[PDB]
RNA sequence: GUAUGUCUAAAGUUAUGCUCUUAUUUACUAACAAAAUCAUUGAACUAG
């Protein structure tokens, strides 16, 4: 952690080190209070700011480690897309259980870090696919709605949802290329 | 003392001389026969 | 049996009795109903955990009957020098080198050398007119000279300013030495440290042995062949002292060594620790510890700090791997408090104290002792504390170790229950210590600026209303503390800038909080208490301390005078 | 090493009879005995 | 000639002032400048102290003076540690400022113990022996109080320094 | 309470316990520090074949064959007993032998003329410990348990308990009458003691602190 | 010779023919360093 | 508290109904914790 105003050892303010592999992902929670980080440990880890102390840990027998995670608009969730080709969803509130029922299945992620993204209004949820596809679900039942194929036959591990369109999602990856969907 | 290396011989014991053996003093008509040999390390070796 | 074993004092030489310094056979009253083993057979604990729960009474038997089990004449034995110590033992006997271990704990062999040779110093400093000695040296010698058994150095090197006339070697009570014909410019002072046993322990013979043989020996080691050799037995409580004697020295070493053998306080900490080993216990407490009725010494003119470890070790808890929760060390805090200034020197301690250490609960008492340590060696000695409070029975041991080094600095126990725990509750405490990435000292003022307008003792009952406030219900508290939007808590401040007039409705709501929780939690009716009950609630006053008994007679003594 | 203490014994009553205690006794030989059979039969077991 | 280089160098010691800087705290190329200041803002204390020296503990004075002296003959000698002198000079700094004695001395904290993880450390503390004790042993490792007896006597002379320099700025 | 087996007296004999006052150890006084005992190394003092002199066979004699002895584990093992100085006076005469066969730099004279001038160990050498000032006593001042020097200035022994008390100094003083002041207000507003009354934590001192030390405060001026 | 091969470095003979650590040993250690009868029993014949 | 296991991540470059908010119940785990009746004493101590 580190504050740009701080000129000390070039402002680095804080260190957070329980975790025990590479760092995967990273993500505030939207007012800043506390963070969301997920490792090549296999366990997830809420903190507060600038406290080396996890406040909560994420972690199963059959949960696999997370390389992306992201927060669904009404800060009410955050979503995190598993090695197991599936994105899970977490409470963000004090202790933050695991939805039991939101969870997207379909589309193919192993081997690869790819995005996921939701819609500016949060009623649909989107993510890359490692055969060249852009998913996209309901947020409220986690029911695919569509899976559109994106040009150059690569995987498409870069996916992010425009904050004021209607329905306008960016991708790339591999192929060099940026695509727009609508 | 447990640190201390043992002495080297050339260089400590060689060149002081050697402190007296115990030697009971023989008398020179008693002991005739025996004193010029008795504390000899190997007694009447060289006499045939 | 008593009589045939040839009576108590044949049976008692067996044993390690002269060692306690305890005043007379007839209080050796053995605990047999309490000790640690009593404590833990209740509690779960593994077959293996209690199995090993007899190892502690058979660790008392052995330590009390150790200089007849560690006796000298043995038919075979090769002596096995026990680490840290100078003690031999004339075979391999675990239960015994374990309880030998925990007397000798914290270096207190090392500390003990070290403290006697200080004190020889300390007084030959102020004799140098008097005995005409130019200068007085403490000699750098090596960290484990005071158990260096078979060979030694001089401890203390003392120049003359002109030269001596010493008589021959003899012994500290020999009477009229001829000081006639040798003469010298330097003498030297060796201390050593034995533990007899019951076949070996006769000092006079060891110190004149110890003398001669190291005189005499071919080692490079003293700087003259003139000198005093000081022997202190540690199991038998005996001194003694050989070596050249000059005009004065004799009569002074003899009043030094009877003095530092009844007073100096590291041989104190020895005699308790086999006390303690043992289980047996003598009432010689000298001033009352601090109370409900005795705190207003508190605010005396004299320097004094009140030390709290509880927020040292502090642990999370979180699920492992494997499926159990384990605990992990956090930041934590020593609370060290002027009451007279406010001044708090809060001491992080940064979770790197305690990498790859384990049985951390201990290790953080002498963490905190060693920390108090560092903090008086940082102050010059005119801004060192007069006397320490030490608000936990578990602080007393490692502190009066630590504190062998400041012999001036008085211990003080206390019989409150004061919340300085509870600091970690003020908001701007809890985020420096949470904060901190490595050990730091950090000064705040806990009475903020309330000393322009009250006195210290106020200050000192504010801070302990709002603290016991806060142990007892945090969120309450801060309710009460938050309750005006108004009233900023500025920076380089714990409290808000309320005025003395808001400062009595805080105080009241406080008091209520805390005394209505208590009446509550305990069913006690305050209203039918009296006035010192209160104070003994707010305080925190233990009430089965004899403390309230002689204040309660000191108060009925009044309702008999009219 | 008991037969080397019952060698002690029987040495030292025949040596101090007007002499009591302390040390002085030099008579080594025995004792030496007693140690070079010990190696005698340890060389085997040890070289093994 | 001894004199004439004595009083050659007590009056270029007046050429720089004793102001100290946040920034020049700690750099390589200013370390002697700032060395020779911190040892001249010492003097100011001690002039001031001597200037007051009936009415704040006497008896002091000169023991200070005597224990100080090695520090000073360091600094003007710019043989100081760096890091000793940064942690001097933020001290000095902070006591420069209008009313910042309670940051002097968090600082003079920081520069007698410091940041290191075991001040002055323990030794066999139980009867469990373990390989990880040997660590929190301290010894070279220890806090700058525990170099040696002389920088622990400059060190709380400095200290003594700061409640003097508490004890005038309130009066005056 | 010392159990009956110890108190009753065998027979044979005739302080309660005077059977076994016999008491080196000191059973009734071994807090005391002892000196060692002193060092003693004393001596005690058919006609023979070979040397004429009776006592003594043959083979039993000291004299080559022809034609004082000394008085505790410690004592039997001192490799120095009947030692009267020899190997000391060796070393002294070896020693007195070879004892007869044989500036400031500027920055320090500037340093010390600006001031008017002409690992390592815990504790303080300066920091005298107090009780090797009573050295020259037979009283004990200082205790070894809690460290406290006491003194006149400091405190004094209650001698009721024998406990030692410090004396109160300052703010101790203010403190202290402030507490009486709480006292009296509580028997002066009515809510005394016997009286279970709920008013009376509103006049508890510790209860109460910045309550009362604004009272006493004005009260003062009207005294 | 034999100690050092063994990777015993924790292991100090002292010249009076003594062995002990160096350093308090962890249980692998100790283990590896639990050095046997015949070890034991030229060390003391080389004490004697 | 162990045994014991695992980790240590640049470079020293090999050529191309079903949920949620939240107040509880129950179980398991915690060498985390000096807990106020029954002249001041469980107290640094227990492991296959
Ligand atoms: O214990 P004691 O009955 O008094 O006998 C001792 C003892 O010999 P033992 O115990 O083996 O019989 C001494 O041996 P250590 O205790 O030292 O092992 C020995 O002295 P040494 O060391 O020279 O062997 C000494 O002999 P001395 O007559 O010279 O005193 C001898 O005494 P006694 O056998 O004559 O009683
Ligand atoms: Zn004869």
């Amino acid at each position: 952690h580190y504050d740009d105003r701080v000129s000390e050892n070039q402002g680095l303010v804080q260190t957070y080190d329980h975790h025990l592999s590479s760092i995967l992902a990273l993500k505030y929670f939207p007012d800043g209070s506390k963070f969301i980080s997920s490792s090549e440990d296999k366990t997830v880890r809420i903190w507060e700011n600038q406290i080396n102390v996890p406040i909560k840990q994420i972690s199963d027998t059959a949960q696999h480690s997370m390389p992306f995670l992201n927060v669904h608009p009404s800060q009410n969730y955050f979503c995190a897309q598993s090695m197991d080709n599936r994105i899970y969803s977490f409470s963000l509130k004090p202790k933050y259980k695991r939805h039991p029922k939101k969870i997207f299945k379909g589309h193919s992620s192993a081997g690869y870090g790819i995005s996921l993204a939701f819609s500016g209004d949060g009623r649909y949820i989107c993510s890359g696919d490692s055969k060249s596809r852009l998913f996209t679900w309901d947020w409220n039942t986690s029911r695919l709605l569509n899976n559109i194929k994106i040009p150059g036959n690569k995987p498409i591990t870069q996916v992010d949802w425009h904050p004021q369109e209607t329905s306008k999602v960016i991708c790339s990856g591999a192929a060099g290329k940026i695509y727009v969907c609508d | 003392d447990d640190d201390e290396p043992p002495l080297s011989y050339e260089q400590h014991i060689e060149n002081i001389e050697p402190l007296d053996p115990i030697n009971l003093p023989l008398d020179s008509q008693d002991d005739e026969y025996v004193k010029d040999w008795l504390y000899d390390s190997r007694p009447l070796e060289e006499d045939s | 049996v008593i009589q045939a074993l040839g009576g108590i004092e044949t049976i008692l030489e067996h044993t390690l009795f002269k060692g306690t310094g305890f005043n007379s056979w007839e209080g050796l009253f053995w605990e047999k109903a309490s000790g640690f083993e009593d404590s833990m057979q209740f509690k779960k604990l593994t077959h293996a955990q209690r199995t090993g729960l007899s190892q502690i009474p058979n660790r008392r038997f052995t330590l009390w009957w150790s200089p007849t089990i560690n006796r000298a004449n043995v038919y075979v034995g090769f002596l096995v020098q026990l680490d840290l110590t100078g003690i031999f033992l004339h075979g391999k006997i675990p239960t015994l080198k374990i309880s030998l271990i925990q007397i000798f704990r914290a270096h207190l062999w090392q500390k003990i050398h070290e403290s006697i040779v200080f004190d020889i110093c300390q007084i030959l400093d102020g004799e140098l007119d008097v005995l005409q000695i130019e200068s007085v040296t403490k000699e750098t010698v090596h960290p484990r000279k005071s158990y260096k058994m078979n060979s030694s150095a001089a401890d203390i090197t003392m120049e003359s300013v002109h030269e001596w006339e010493v008589s021959k070697p003899s012994l500290l009570h020999e009477t009229n030495d001829s000081f006639k014909g040798l003469i010298t410019n330097k003498m030297w002072f060796d201390v050593q440290l034995r533990y007899g046993d019951y076949d070996s322990h006769d000092i006079s013979r060891y110190v004149r042995a110890k003398f001669l043989d190291y005189t005499t020996d071919n080692v490079s080691m003293y700087p003259s062949p003139t000198g005093v050799m000081i022997g202190i037995d540690l199991a038998y409580n005996m001194y003694d002292a050989y070596g050249n004697w000059f005009n004065g020295l004799k009569p002074l070493i003899q009043n030094s060594m009877r003095t530092i053998m009844k007073a100096n306080p590291a041989l104190y900490v020895l005699r308790e620790r086999i006390r303690k080993g043992l289980q047996i216990y003598q009432s010689s407490v000298q001033e009352p510890f601090l109370n409900s009725s005795n705190y207003a010494e508190l605010f005396n003119n004299d320097i004094k700090l009140f030390v709290d470890d509880t927020n040292v070790y502090r642990v999370t808890v979180h699920k492992t791997f494997e499926g159990n929760v384990a605990t992990k060390a956090i930041n934590g805090c020593i609370f060290t408090l002027n009451p007279k200034t406010g001044h708090l020197f809060l001491k992080i301690i940064h979770t790197s104290v305690w990498a790859g250490q384990k049985r951390l609960s201990q290790l953080a008492k002498w963490k905190t002792a060693e920390e108090v340590s560092a903090l008086v060696r940082s102050l010059p000695k005119e801004e060192q504390p007069k006397q320490i409070i030490v608000t936990r029975k578990a602080m007393l041991d490692p502190l009066e170790v630590h504190m062998l080094d400041f012999p001036n600095i008085a211990i003080r126990p206390t019989e409150l229950r004061l919340p300085f725990s509870a600091a970690m509750s003020i908001d701007k405490l809890s985020d420096v210590v949470m904060k901190a990435t490595e050990p730091q000292m950090v000064l705040f003022n806990i009475y903020d600026d309330w000393l322009d307008r009250i006195s210290s003792y106020t200050a000192f009952s504010r801070l302990t209303l709002l603290l016991r406030a806060l142990k007892t219900n945090e969120e309450s508290a801060k309710m009460i503390l938050l309750s005006d939007p108004t009233i900023t808590i500025k920076s380089y401040h714990l409290w808000p800038s309320f005025t003395d007039e808001q400062w009595i409705t805080i105080e009241s709501q406080m008091r209520d909080l805390i005394l209505t929780e208590y009446g509550r939690k305990y069913n006690v009716n305050i209203s039918a208490l009296t006035q010192t009950e209160i104070k003994d609630i707010i305080l925190g006053q233990n009430i089965k301390a004899p403390s309230v008994k002689r204040q309660k007679m000191a108060e009925l003594e009044a309702a008999r005078s009219e | 090493i008991r037969a080397c203490k019952d060698l002690k014994h029987i040495i030292y009553y025949k040596f101090n009879k007007n002499l009591g205690k302390g040390p002085g006794c030099g008579f080594w030989q025995p004792a030496w005995r007693v140690w070079l059979n010990f190696l005698r039969g340890t060389i085997p077991l040890l070289e093994r | 000639n001894r004199p004439e280089r004595i009083q050659e160098a007590i009056a270029q010691d007046k050429t720089i002032s004793v102001i100290i800087d946040p920034s020049q705290i700690g750099s390589t190329e200013g370390k002697p400048l700032l060395s020779m200041k911190c040892n001249l803002y010492i003097h100011e204390i001690l002039s001031r102290w001597k200037a007051s020296l009936e009415a704040y503990h006497p008896e002091l004075f000169l023991d200070t003076k005597k224990a100080l002296f090695p520090l000073l003959l360091q600094l003007r000698r710019n043989q100081l540690a760096p890091d000793l002198l940064i942690s001097l000079a933020t001290v000095l700094y902070h006591l420069q400022q209008p009313k910042e004695i309670n940051l002097a001395v968090q600082s003079y904290m920081k520069l007698s113990i410091g940041n290191v993880a075991w001040p002055i450390g323990v030794t066999s503390v139980g009867i469990h022996a373990r390989s990880a004790h040997s660590k929190i042993q301290g010894g070279r490792n220890a806090a700058n109080i525990m170099i040696d007896e002389r920088t622990r006597l400059w060190i709380t002379s400095i200290k003594r320094l700061i409640t003097f320099e508490e004890w005038y700025t309130s009066n005056h | 309470h010392i159990p009956r087996y110890i108190r009753n007296q065998p027979w044979y004999y005739k302080d309660y316990l005077v059977h076994h006052r016999q008491k080196a150890l000191d059973i009734d006084n071994n807090s005391e520090p002892k000196i060692g005992m002193g060092i003693k190394d004393e001596f005690k003092l058919s006609f023979c074949r070979n040397c004429g002199e009776a006592g003594h066979k043959e083979k039993d004699c000291m004299e080559k064959p022809r034609k004082l002895v000394r008085a505790d584990w410690d004592s039997r093992k001192d490799r120095w007993y009947g030692y009267s100085g020899k190997e000391y006076n060796e070393l002294i005469s070896k020693w007195e032998r070879d004892k007869r066969n044989k500036l400031w730099d500027t920055d320090e004279e500037i340093e010390l003329m600006k001031l008017e001038l002409y690992r390592t160990s815990t504790r303080l050498r300066e920091d005298k410990a107090a009780y090797l000032n009573d050295i020259n006593s037979t009283e004990s001042n200082y205790d070894p348990k809690s460290r406290l020097y006491k003194t006149e200035t400091l405190g004094a022994v209650d001698e009721k308990s024998k406990m030692f008390r410090r004396h109160l100094t300052g703010e101790g003083l203010k403190l202290n009458e402030l507490n009486q002041f709480a006292r009296s207000h509580a028997k002066e507003m009515g809510i005394r003691d016997e009286i279970e009354d709920k008013e009376k934590v509103q006049h508890v001192l510790v209860a109460n602190p910045t309550k009362y030390e604004y009272l006493k405060k004005k009260r003062e001026q009207e005294e | 010779l034999l100690i050092h091969r063994k990777g015993l470095t924790y292991l100090h003979l002292d010249y009076n023919f003594n062995l002990k650590p160096t350093k308090t040993l962890t249980t692998k250690e100790r283990k590896k360093s639990r050095l046997g009868n015949s070890f034991h029993l030229m060390r003391e014949l080389l004490k004697m």
